[PDB]
């Protein structure tokens, strides 16, 4: 499952979180 | 009042219980396996140096 | 907060707070979302898009009549 | 704060209010796809008087169209600023009402008035605080006439505390459509006068006629005609979405203009108005302003006021000047004009200033006013309504929907008492 | 797993069988021959040799081999099984004591046998499929015995009739209102469901609605195929209201001697005034219930409705159903009994029909046909009960009966039972 | 047949149009709309593939902004996850190239 | 811990159990396959309630499927997620009910019911903690109408203490393709009424009109109609499967629903429902979403709920909001319906916040509530039944395997009596 997260002390749940205020200012753009 | 050994068990990633007590031993399996890296006496880096 | 994080994770060096005024949902649409003064009776806009915004955050005050 | 819903019904309305919301939204910055564009800040503050806010940042009026035929709506909405409106708003019927006041106030629409009055009190509940109602309508025709006055009782008494004015086109003489426009006239006023707060008379022939002799073009068409009166529309609110000296909401305009509670029939103008080539050489002054606003020409509707006596007006001044050079120009007509103005109410002049001027105009006064001389725009109907009532001509179509002869004694009646009581005052001195 | 068998008596039932077997093999795409060229929807009137060809499910009997010799001789002689195909040597000769008391006593015992031949193999039996023409000897008399001995060698099993009753003014025998009656007596209380199959209404329907103004009977055995096929399509095809021969008798028959029923289908256009017309649901319906569109001579606005069962083949919508019927109900010409409030037992199937090459019916999206109990049905019993009478008053063609061993008092029960069914409907039309 | 396919239906709806055009959305996406659905902003956009040149200035615009070099590196290996032909690359697969990359 | 068992029975049964493990299985992100191919933790946090796994990591439904016949079953184990479930919990007969209530109930299902009974007393044993059952079932049809409320039966003599749940849409007048849907409707309540503890009332017609209405899709089907269905199921239980400002279980549920122990039937809605074309115009946000909850044409069933007044009312709120701002709405909408609420019980609104919405959607929410207003149903089938019983249509087919009038006239009078307590509390006042 490559659980990288556990090496430095980062919850597992922030590989997606991040991704999709990313792909949400995308859509917003292509909004505009 | 919540009871372990419920015959079959899933996964740790469930709740269903004894999940910490499985989780914080897997954590600690790979940061022993942290201290493998921290020095050299990995068997890996035996056979890759090989 | 979330495991690994400190409750003090949040703020700068000089020790104060960051604040992106639009992330939050709930205080879009009130005073503290935009730069005004309170019970500014202006309306502001709800859905956030990437021309109103500058409009309605109003950081400079007002040109005089 | 404070904003108002709208409400178009029959072909006339749905035409009226096409201009309306295209006027309101250029003067806003808003493109036909409700995404906001302007260019000064005080385009935003007062959006929501008219506007309502729908995720994805566009803007949608809050304008309900109904009707009894769906062919209207059907070209409305392809046209520019079409897709503004909501779908849901768009309520219609199935057959149609044929200029038949009673099938379009008895038989067919009863049954549909339970959806369009849902529709409206879930825009009535949904703003903070309601102002009041406009509705745009046809006095000469069926489903203008019918729906909407059963309308402006079925609002009115769910909100009795609210204003509410309507902008109707009554039927005139000269330019005539219709064989049976003096029958439901007269039934549509009878309701009106007792309901509507507040009522702005129109006439087709007058709009010919100021269009040849101020703005001297040659082809007009419907949407000039709609463009007048839509510019007139958006005056009386002007002062109410944008800051100005002296504010003044539309009730300021309903408690200094109406002297008794009957009495709210009112007489509209805007000024200025030039000709395409003619405007560089016209000054744009207020001495221009007050001369033009008080021409009987400049009048809106076929009444002549010089034949009358003038009980109150009110002339609301968009763009920036000083606010004296409005006083005494109010002062400088009345005494001259000692005459037309009525004496046991003196300084019967109601002046207001907005400092945002129209879009592609320095100044402009919007004048709405009250005047006995509407006593001949009800006289000339009652005459053509009685001559056709003697011989009970058109008669059987109505009374074949459930109404008799008592109810159209009791409306010429009313519409009779009206007039009589209405020019009394006239006469009357102190 | 759900299988039914199929017993042709006659040469009216047999002349309409081979008709029926042509459209369930262009259905299924078994070639004449029995091989397949290129799931398991054909197990309900097929069933797998082991290797190869299909064989149908169905017994052919007859006492005369006239028709029998045909199929033998014809190109369908590959298709059916070689001793399945029973036959006598004396004709039955419009005589019903004949087929009931001399000549069928000694060919039943035959049938019997491959019956249980063919039983067996089945393991999800669900009824019988029986054909014959009423007004016949052959027809009359074995189809009495065959129903009198499946009744107590198999007792549960629900057994439909499609009979062709003679026409009301047209005949071809001269004698049939004799043994028509000598049937009636035993089928009332042996066979679960009766279809009124007469020739006059069938005569009638290609007159106007396919302009066929000479038709001969292949026309004829054609059209009802079709109907037949859309019975049983619901067994055999995947729809979306699927209805089992099992679910009719539940919701068809409001009392147990009341189970007549008579039936219509609707569109039947050629094709080329196809192409004037969409064949809308809502008009497709609107034509089923035209009373000159009942299979039978009877006129439904004489009475009322008890029950119907109709269902629609091809790519209806089921919002388009329910559209249709509330127009049904909210119509006063169509009226049904006090004591059922909703009597429309309706199907929807997902397979549009099949057409034969060089048929005269052309293919469609959509197709419906009806099975409904009415009580305008009372009218065919009299008007045979009246021919009946005034040929008995004076003992004519009497003598031909009694010499084969029939009593001439049996004449009295037969007669008796009509007017105890008659009683029945009167009794049950009542309002309460 | 029920639903029409084959009329070529008019661009302008007639407000009461009774028929179908087979463009009607089931009820399965309607209870749960496509994530983007009420921006008026349709998901079949991320999968055009895009150029650099406007890739770069949609990226400039969103806040993400990389030195020349690194942003031909960051295409050419987005490019390669795509591994088509042309050069130009999908927005969204940019998007989880850059994903892969910043470290 | 807390989990609960899924038991369907019927074709329509069957096909509202396979849409719901649809949108089960798509919000928790299983590939039908069986392998979990999610991205969030939430996923897998509370899986246990509904599903379990076997060697090699893929997980399995805990349902078991009955039917006397095979057609269903094996066109739902041709579709999609079709391999989900375990293949010996496919229990089923060879003949079928034949539409009959004697038949499911008394000869075929009595003698099949052993094998499904014993699967589901294996999967109760299973389980960890079982917390309710739930059934997904017909009244009109044979299989369900019998099969089901005898399995009923059984599960609750093993299981008293236990929550059980059932899903039953009752036959409607208006939309009916069997001639005797009265007879097993009332024979199925019967039994119903003095075993289940919750009962869902579900009517074809009401989503017909809601597919009609406010989706505004020209050509419904079934599929939309048990997506919705689907969708009313994930609601209730999405707040014992995540976390929320207020959780709240199904035991929590019936005590603030149920005020005495035969008032058990309830009806259930769900929102936001938009057309497409309407979707970017609508603003999503708590006073809609409560507008829309209280609309009559919401509720999905054909009962009035203006024509009574409500008991008890319960929304579950999917998605993240404010909790003052929902606790401000309920008070106002109780203030502005006092009349259609029962005086004699203060707040009578059961609140609760679940902090995931459903996929694709930002907010939703699932409303419940008891009012008399479901008498209307059960008058109209008993004047169906009793019309056919007087004259003892269609009555020799349940008297040929064992049972008798008396039978049929106790439960009518079970029927009657519990709909004359149920509309006593109507006009009961304190
Ligand atoms: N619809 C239809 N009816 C037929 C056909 N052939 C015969 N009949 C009917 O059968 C009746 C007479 O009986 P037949 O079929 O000729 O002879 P049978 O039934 O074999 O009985 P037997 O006289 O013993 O041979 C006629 O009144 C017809 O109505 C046919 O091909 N189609
Ligand atoms: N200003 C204006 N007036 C119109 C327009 N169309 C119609 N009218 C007026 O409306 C009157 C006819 O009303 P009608 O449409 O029959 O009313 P309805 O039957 O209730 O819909 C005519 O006398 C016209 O003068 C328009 O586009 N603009
Ligand atoms: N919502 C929904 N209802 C259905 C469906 N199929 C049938 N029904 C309803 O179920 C009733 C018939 O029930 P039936 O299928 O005979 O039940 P069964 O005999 O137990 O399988 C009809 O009145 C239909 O309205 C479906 O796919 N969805
Ligand atoms: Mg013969």
């Amino acid at each position: 499952t490559q659980r990288q997260f556990i090496a430095n002390d980062t919850y597992f749940n922030q590989q997606h979180y991040q991704r999709h205020e990313i792909e949400d200012a995308l859509a917003r753009e292509l909004q505009r | 009042m919540h009871n372990y050994n419920v015959d079959r068990k899933y996964q740790y990633n469930c709740r269903i219980g004894n999940w910490s007590e499985e989780w914080e031993l897997d954590e600690y399996k790979m940061k022993e396996y942290l201290k493998n890296k921290e020095k050299q006496k990995l068997v890996s880096t035996d056979k890759e140096d090989r | 907060g979330e495991f690994g994080t400190k409750p003090t994770d949040k703020l700068n060096e000089y020790g104060n707070e960051i604040i992106n005024k639009h992330e939050d949902p709930l205080k879009m649409g009130t005073t503290k979302s935009t730069f005004h003064i309170p019970n500014y009776t202006g309306f502001i806009p709800a859905a956030r898009t990437v021309k109103s915004l500058e409009h309605a955050a109003a950081l400079n005050s007002r040109i005089d009549k | 704060m404070r904003e108002i819903v709208h409400i178009q019904g029959g072909q006339c309305g749905n035409q009226i209010g096409a201009k309306f919301w295209e006027v309101i939204s250029d003067e806003h910055g808003i493109d036909p796809t409700g995404t906001y564009h302007g260019d000064s800040d005080l385009q935003l503050e007062r959006i929501n008087v008219y506007y309502n806010e729908a995720t994805g940042g566009r803007y949608v009026p809050r304008a309900i169209l109904m009707d009894l035929e769906p062919g209207t709506m059907d070209s409305v909405r392809a046209g520019p600023f079409g897709q503004l409106f909501r779908p849901d708003n768009f309520v219609f019927g199935q057959t149609g009402a044929g200029n038949n006041w009673a099938k379009g106030h008895y038989t067919e629409g009863a049954e549909l008035i339970d959806s369009v009055l849902d529709v409206v009190r879930k825009e009535a509940e949904g703003c903070d605080c309601l102002q009041g109602f406009q509705i745009t309508h046809s006095l000469g025709g069926g489903t203008g006439s019918g729906m909407g006055t059963l309308l402006i009782s079925k609002v009115r008494e769910e909100y009795p505390d609210r204003i509410m004015e309507t902008f109707s086109v009554v039927p005139s003489p000269k330019v005539s459509d219709t064989v049976v426009e003096p029958y439901n006239a007269t039934l549509s006023v009878h309701q009106l006068v007792e309901n509507a707060d507040e009522c702005m008379v129109i006439d087709n022939e007058a709009l010919y006629d100021i269009c040849f002799r101020t703005l001297k073009l040659t082809t007009p068409t419907y949407g000039d005609l709609n463009h007048l009166v839509s510019a007139a529309m958006s005056g009386v609110t002007c002062c109410l979405r944008f800051p100005g000296q002296l504010n003044s909401d539309l009730r300021k305009l309903a408690v200094n203009l109406i002297p008794f509670p009957r009495l709210h029939f009112f007489m509209i103008g805007f000024a200025p108005l030039t000709s395409r080539g003619s405007q560089q050489y016209r000054a744009l002054t207020v001495p221009e302003l007050t001369q033009q606003m008080f021409d009987a020409k400049n009048m809106m509707c076929a009444a002549d006021p010089r034949h009358g006596r003038y009980l109150t007006a009110s002339a609301l001044f968009r763009g920036r000047m000083s606010t004296k050079e409005v006083d005494e120009q109010m002062l400088n007509v009345q005494n001259k004009n000692s005459s037309y103005f009525v004496e046991w109410i003196p300084n019967n002049i109601k002046s207001s200033i907005c400092d945002i001027p129209p879009k592609g105009l320095k100044m402009a006064v919007t004048f709405v006013g009250n005047s006995t001389a509407i006593q001949e725009m009800f006289k000339r109907v009652a005459e053509q309504f009685t001559a056709m009532f003697r011989r009970k001509a058109f008669l059987h179509w109505y009374t074949g929907e459930g109404m008799d002869e008592m109810e159209f004694t009791e409306a010429e009646s009313n519409m009779n008492d009206l007039v009589s009581e209405y020019q009394q005052y006239q006469d009357a001195t102190a | 797993m759900r299988e039914v068998i199929s017993i042709h008596v006659g040469q009216g039932g047999i002349q309409v069988g081979n008709a029926c077997w042509e459209l369930f093999c262009l259905e299924h795409g078994i070639q004449p021959d029995g091989q397949m060229p290129s799931d398991d929807a054909f197990n309900t009137f097929f069933s797998e040799t082991g290797a190869g060809k299909h064989v149908p499910r169905a017994v052919f009997l007859d006492l005369e081999p006239t028709v029998i010799d045909e199929v033998r001789t014809g190109t369908y002689r590959q298709l059916f099984h070689p001793e399945q195909l029973i036959s006598g040597k004396e004709d039955a000769a419009n005589n019903f004591a004949r087929g009931h008391y001399t000549i069928g006593k000694e060919i039943v015992d035959l049938c019997l046998d491959r019956i249980r031949k063919l039983a067996d193999n089945c393991t999800g039996l669900q009824g019988f499929l029986v054909f014959n023409s009423v007004g016949g000897g052959t027809g009359s008399g074995l189809g009495s015995l065959l129903l009198e001995r499946l009744s107590v060698d198999y007792g549960k099993k629900s057994k439909l009739g499609f009979t062709i009753y003679p026409s009301p003014q047209v005949s071809t025998a001269v004698v049939e209102p004799y043994n028509s009656i000598l049937s009636t007596h035993s089928l009332l209380e042996h066979t679960d469901v009766a279809v009124m199959l007469d020739n006059e209404a069938i005569y009638d329907i290609c007159r106007r609605n396919l302009d066929i103004e000479r038709p001969t009977y292949t026309n004829l055995n054609r059209l009802i195929a079709q109907v037949i096929s859309s019975l049983t399509a619901s067994l055999r095809f995947d729809g979306a209201l699927n209805v089992d021969i099992t679910e009719f008798q539940t919701n068809l028959v409001p009392y147990p001697r009341i189970h007549f029923m008579l039936s219509s289908y609707a569109p039947i256009i050629s094709a080329e005034k196809a192409y004037h017309e969409q064949l809308s649901v809502a008009e497709i319906t609107n034509s089923a219930f035209e009373p000159a569109n009942m299979m039978a001579k009877c006129d439904p606005r004489h009475g009322k409705y008890m029950a119907c069962s109709m269902m629609y083949r091809g790519d209806v919508v089921p919002k388009d159903v329910n559209a249709s019927i509330a127009t049904i109900k909210t119509k006063r010409t169509i009226q049904f009994v006090d004591w059922c409030p909703t009597g429309f037992k309706v199907g929807i199937n997902y397979q549009p029909p099949t057409v034969v090459p060089g048929g005269d019916l052309a293919k469609v999206m959509r197709a419906v046909c009806m099975i409904s109990n009415s009580t305008a049905i009372a009218e065919v019993f009299s008007r045979l009960d009246h021919k009946f009478d005034l040929m008995y008053a004076k003992r004519a063609f009497v003598h031909w009966y009694v010499g084969e061993g029939m009593e001439e008092g049996e004449f009295s029960e037969a007669r008796e039972d009509l007017a105890a069914l008659e009683k029945d409907y009167e009794e049950v039309g009542i309002e309460t | 047949p029920t639903i029409r396919n084959d009329i070529q239906k008019p661009l302008m709806k007639s407000i009461a149009d009774p028929n179908n055009y087979g463009d009607e959305k089931p009820a399965v996406n309607l209870l749960f709309p496509k994530k983007y659905d009420y921006m008026g902003v349709e998901q079949d956009d991320f999968k055009i593939k895009r150029h650099k040149y406007e890739i770069k200035d949609i990226f400039e615009k969103i806040g993400y902004k990389y030195k020349i070099g690194k942003f031909e590196g960051i295409f050419k290996r987005a490019q390669e996850i795509e591994n088509s032909t042309d050069n130009k690359v999908s927005c969204s697969s940019f998007l989880q190239a850059i994903q892969e990359m910043d470290h």
